[PDB]
This record gives C-alpha cells, sequence and structure tokens, in this order.
C-alpha cells in the first residue's frame, strides 16, 4: 500500500524533467537572443547622430 | 479558444490519471481478494477432511 502513496506522492509532486528543461530551454534562449538584440539595437539605436 | 481547448483538456488527462490510480488500488485489492476465495474454498476442504 505505502508504495502505491509513494507512487502517488511522486505522480503528484515530480516534474516532468525533461519537458520542463527543454520548454525552460526553449523560453530561455529565446528570451537571451532578445537580450543581445536589446543590445545591439542599443548601439544601433546611438550611432546615427554622427 | 485554443487556448480553452488546451487547458481543460490538461485537468481532464490529470483527472483521468486521479481516476487512474485509484483503480489500481481497486484492482489489485481485488486481484487479492480472489486469492482469499481459493484461501476459503481449500480451507475449508483442509476443514472437511474426514
Amino acid at each position: 500500500l505505502s508504495v502505491n502513496v509513494q507512487s502517488i506522492k511522486s505522480n503528484v509532486i515530480d516534474v516532468d524533467y525533461g519537458e520542463a528543461m527543454m520548454n525552460l530551454m526553449q523560453v530561455q534562449l529565446a528570451y537571451q537572443a532578445s537580450l543581445k538584440a536589446s543590445t545591439t539595437i542599443s548601439q544601433l539605436s546611438l550611432l546615427n547622430y554622427m | 479558444r485554443l487556448e480553452y481547448e488546451i487547458k481543460t483538456l490538461e485537468q481532464v488527462k490529470e483527472s483521468t490519471s486521479r481516476a487512474q490510480e485509484m483503480t489500481q488500488n481497486s484492482m489489485k485489492a481485488l486481484q487479492d481478494m480472489v486469492k482469499l476465495l481459493e484461501d476459503f474454498k481449500v480451507k475449508v476442504t483442509q476443514a472437511a477432511s474426514d
């Protein structure tokens, strides 16, 4: 019985380590891609006035 | 609609997961109970020894 409760215990709480990992990666790098994009635009914005 | 469609389905599966776990408990419990009626039938036979 207890093992089932543990099974249920595990089923309830543990994240999908893979799905979340790559999903986090999915959002994360796109965020990082945007991060540089913001930086470049700063140089691209600031350069024009010369 | 697609979001509503999706996030509803997510609960549906989780719900079925909640049902599946309990069914495991009941099947296993029942799988054990058949053996108990082997037990009674066999045990009365031993009791039935002349």
